[PDB]
RNA sequence: CGCCGCUAGAGGUGAAAUUCUUGGACCGGCGCAAGACGGACCAGAGCGAAAGCAUUUGCCAAGAAUGUUUUCAUUAAUCAAGAACGAAAGUCGGAGGUUCGAAGACGAUCAGAUACCGUCGUAGUUCCGACCAUAAACGAUGCCGACCGGCGAUGCGGCGGCGUUAUUCCCAUGACCCGCCGGGCAGCUUCCGGGAAACCAAAGUCUUUGGGUUCCGGGGGGAGUAUGGUUGCAAAGCUGAAAC
């Protein structure tokens, strides 16, 4: 017997995309403070393009498969 | 022929250096030109028949 | 009925398998099928090293050694004493020690 | 309507002359009086002349060609291999 | 004749192509080259019979008679070529070699050393037997 | 390479339905002549004639050339009309950026 | 008639750098009319391994000479080509590792072009579970550029007596070992074959400056 | 007698019935 | 095949013989030519709808899986007729012909061999064009979909892990190690449940019998035969019965 109403937040992590019960997506919002300028650029994390401030004329990311790697140190935050 | 390589393709070529083309002059055919010498300048083709 | 799970030999993916000559009877085989093994061997009798150990030139430091992929069918190798049978529960084995 | 199932182009001859010369004749009688598409031009006006020359409508530019199609294979393979050993070394 | 230098203690090597066939077995010594063959006897001339001449026996009488002529034309060292018919045939080599080995090292003639020259092809060429091949 | 070829396709699908063109090479020596022309393109089997004098003008009125590798048939696919064509003047950009990719 | 008896003795002399020059002794029959005794000379070749030649290099690698000329009951050769012995090279070549071939003809400063080889295996790095050990096969299409490339620049811009001492501690092996070491590691570099196509010139001029 | 064989038999009986009815129609 | 040295045997077998051999074979050494083939690395590994695919390199389009807060908004599944691929062998043209080798030839073995063994050698084996559409085409398991135990793997993506290691010095992808997710080829175990059993995580969720759907079998022989029709150049393929 197992809760299938009230599961473990471990395993809630740890299942796919789509098998468990709300089926919310694993990706984010992140905020890119650019390292020329000043701005705050809100950009995805599986982002399939890329990103070019439009100030600066610096590649912010490099689209890779699964999620983008960045170009460097550039923070970001988590919201929603 | 001293100037192609070895593998060339060729037709219409001279036996002896100046007759105005012999070898090779059928229609459909061709020469092919293997093996310089560089000193005592001679080659050798292969002719549609056979004969090298 | 099958008299293994496997039919034999190690084919599950593919479609089709080159084939490889047998040493004995040179007929092709599935490279899977096939009773494979690899003979490593002084390339002296091993009685023998002494005799050249006596008139050898130099300080013993050469010591060739023969590596042979050897590669057998089923139908004679049977018959040239490798892979000798077993029983229903000795089918399940793997590698002799 | 189609007016005949296997024979097609040749037709023209009859009874006569043998099945498999009839059917070794299609192949290459397609070939000869098909017109062909220009590679100088861009038309479709490619038509067979004396044997082993080729002509286009437009621009009457006249070209040495195969004795059947506009292209023999080995010919192709030749012209393939003669810029290869061109552009091998210089020469 | 005197052949070669004197000055005991150096060696004058020479090259032994050892050839052991299944059905036959050659001793051959030629220089460190390859064009002069020294002396060449095989096993069939030493044994008369057909089916000896793969035999271990052969390869021993076809060792000593070598051994004997390589001291005769004064040639000290070898270095020892062996093989085997390796291109569609058994890569292993034939029982003579174990033989000739030791009937080379047992009777002076000191070894340098060894190498299994056995040609090896890439990609074998069809094979003698057929689809099925040998049988019986 | 590829991706220029690509890239040539697209734009030319853009400034099909958006931009303005004239074809044909009569036509376009009236917009050369007159300058309203920016940026010529040509096919592979033009006539060398016809080729020299067409790049020859353009060098005379500070023009953009391009030759599109490709028979004068697929020129016409390039274009979106069934008839071939040998020469493309664009003599109005409306969206793409053809222009603005290799001069 | 026992022609042996009529067979001459001359010394092989090897070509420069190796420690030591003497190969050995070889026999021809006698300059008589026709048949000099040079001719034979001029076609024979030697495949001789090493640890009597370099002086306690590997023992595997052999070399294969050609004999150049005679020069007064002295037979000196030249450089023809590089091998691997039989157990060496079928020594190994392990079942769970993944062998990598390359291969480039390329020309010496001088008139010299040769063709060299290139052979590598993976590696079982130390703490390791996973036996299988292969590679992505793109970083495979990856490192024969690497070892295509270079070659080049150990060969093309040098000459024979600078290869063959490039071939002396294999540091062609140890500067790809060595370069290798972001892509993969690698293991057992070696250049297992180099052999010539073409010659340019006999150059008995070149040969005395080989010596001195 | 094996399957493949008898096939072999009666597919050569076949090819001899066959020429002879060609030989008369 | 060309030369170069030596020298009476060399092949080939259960044992020998046919065959090559002082007109120098086999053997070694160098070199050239031709065609076929890509070993070892190669595995219960991958990819392909299957048949299949293994030297490097470039070009050409194509595809699975994965990631996606991307788009469209039921476009879906299985399919009579119809259609594209479809190994080997076979057939028709063109090119050449290394090895193997049906047929055929001999030599031996046997009572007899036309069979296995050996020597020679035809078509074919190769490539380019067309045809034929068959196989133990096998996992002897139609396709899609869901549920029902575990375990260690391995291949490919994706994610997490101041563990280790190579750059030069952050930095990333590199190489292992630890773990998770998706679906793929698999395996060990089990009283999941089944079946006549062998055995199977499907061949289970079936007398408590119903998820959707195509093709099929009805004792063995006669027989995939006859006989019609149809395809094929032909070999034959497809459909296909009865008397007894
Ligand atoms: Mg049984
Ligand atoms: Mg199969
Ligand atoms: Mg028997
Ligand atoms: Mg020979
Ligand atoms: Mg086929
Ligand atoms: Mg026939
Ligand atoms: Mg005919
Ligand atoms: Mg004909
Ligand atoms: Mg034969
Ligand atoms: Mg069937
Ligand atoms: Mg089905
Ligand atoms: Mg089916
Ligand atoms: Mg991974
Ligand atoms: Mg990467
Ligand atoms: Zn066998
Ligand atoms: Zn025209």
């Amino acid at each position: 017997a197992k809760d299938l109403l009230h599961p473990s937040p471990e395993e809630e992590k740890r299942k796919h995309k789509k098998k468990r019960l709300v089926q919310s997506p694993n990706s984010y919002f992140m905020d890119v403070k650019c390292p020329g300028c000043y701005k705050i650029t809100t950009v995805f994390s599986h982002a399939q393009t890329v990103v070019l401030c439009v100030g600066c004329s610096t590649v912010l990311c490099q689209p890779t498969g699964g999620k983008a790697r960045l170009t460097e140190g550039c923070s970001f935050r988590r919201k929603q | 022929v001293g100037t192609m390589p070895e593998g060339t393709i060729v037709c219409c070529l001279e036996e002896k250096p100046g007759d105005r083309g012999k070898l090779a002059r059928a229609s459909g055919n061709y020469a092919t030109v293997i093996s310089h010498n560089p000193e005592t300048k001679k080659t050798r083709v292969k002719l549609p028949s056979g004969s090298k | 009925t099958k008299k293994r799970r496997n039919n034999g030999r190690a084919k599950k993916g593919r479609g089709h398998v080159q084939p490889i000559r047998c040493t004995n009877c040179a007929r092709c085989v599935p490279k899977d099928k096939a009773i494979k093994k690899f003979v490593i061997r002084n390339i002296v009798e091993a009685a023998a090293v002494r005799d050249i150990s006596e008139a050898s030139v130099f300080d013993a430091y050469v010591l060739p050694k023969l590596y042979v992929k050897l590669h057998y069918c089923v139908s004679c190798a049977i018959h040239s004493k490798v892979v000798r049978n077993r029983s229903r529960e000795a089918r399940k084995d793997r590698t002799p020690p | 309507a189609k007016r005949t199932k296997k024979v097609g182009i040749v037709g023209k001859y009859g009874t006569r002359y043998g099945a498999s010369l009839r059917k070794m004749v299609k192949k290459i009688e397609i070939s000869q009086h098909a017109k062909y598409t220009c590679s100088f031009c861009g038309k479709t006006k490619m038509k067979r002349r004396a044997v082993g020359i080729w002509h286009c409508g437009s621009c009457m530019k006249t070209v040495a060609g195969g004795a059947w199609t506009y292209n023999t294979t080995s010919a192709v393979t030749v012209k393939s291999a003669i810029r290869r050993l061109k552009e091998l070394k210089d020469q | 004749s005197l052949g070669p230098q004197v000055a005991e203690g150096e060696n004058v090597f020479g090259v032994c192509h050892i050839f052991a066939s299944f059905n036959d077995t050659f001793v051959h010594v030629t220089d460190l080259s390859g064009k002069e063959t020294i002396c060449r006897v095989t096993g069939g001339m030493k044994v008369k019979a057909d089916r000896d001449e793969s035999s271990p026996y052969a390869a021993m009488l076809a060792a000593q008679d070598v051994a004997q002529r390589c001291k005769e034309l004064g040639i000290t060292a070898l270095h020892i070529k062996l093989r085997a018919t390796g291109g569609n045939r058994t890569k292993t080599p034939g029982p003579g070699a174990q033989s000739a080995l030791r009937a080379l090292a047992r009777s002076g003639m000191k070894i340098g050393r060894i190498e299994d020259v056995t040609p090896i092809p890439s990609d074998s060429t069809r094979r003698k037997g057929g689809r099925r091949g040998r049988r019986l | 390479t590829k991706k220029s070829l690509e890239s040539i396709n697209s734009r030319l699908q853009l400034v099909m339905k958006s931009g303005k063109y004239v074809l044909g090479y009569k036509q376009t020596l009236k917009m050369i002549r007159q300058g309203k022309a920016k940026l010529v393109i040509l096919a592979n089997n033009c006539p060398a004639l016809r080729k020299s004098e067409i790049e020859y003008y353009a060098m005379l009125a500070k023009t953009g050339v391009h030759h599109y590798s490709g028979n004068n048939i697929e020129l016409g696919t390039a274009c979106g009309k069934y008839y071939r064509v040998c020469t493309l003047a664009i003599i109005d950009p409306g969206d793409s950026d053809i222009i603005r990719s290799m001069p | 008639v026992d022609p042996f008896s009529k067979k001459d003795w001359y010394d092989v002399k090897a070509p420069a750098m190796f420690n030591i020059r003497n190969i050995g002794k070889t026999l021809v029959t006698r300059t008589q009319g026709t048949k000099i005794a040079s001719d034979g000379l001029k076609g024979r070749v030697f495949e001789v391994s090493l640890a009597d030649l370099q002086n306690d290099e590997v023992a595997f690698r052999k070399f294969k000479l050609i004999t150049e000329d005679v020069q007064g009951k002295n037979c000196l050769t030249n450089f023809h080509g590089m091998d691997l012995t039989r157990d060496k090279m079928c020594s190994m070549v392990k079942k769970w590792q993944t062998m990598i071939e390359a291969h480039v003809d390329v020309k010496t400063t001088d008139g010299y072009l040769l063709r060299l080889f290139c052979v590598g295996f993976t590696k079982k790095r130390n703490n390791q579970i996973r036996k299988t050990s292969y590679a992505q096969h793109q970083q495979v299409r990856q490192i024969r550029k690497k070892m295509m490339e270079i070659m080049t620049r150990e060969v093309q811009t040098n000459d024979l007596k600078e290869v063959v001492n490039k071939l002396i501690p294999d540091s062609i092996g140890k500067d790809i070992e060595k370069a290798c070491q972001s892509i993969y590691p690698l293991h057992d570099v070696f250049v297992r074959k180099v052999k010539m196509l073409k010659k340019p010139k006999f150059e008995l001029g070149k040969l005395m400056e080989l010596h001195g | 007698m094996r399957a493949k064989w008898r096939k072999k038999r009666m597919r050569r009986l076949k090819r001899k019935r066959r020429k002879m009815r060609q030989r008369s129609k």
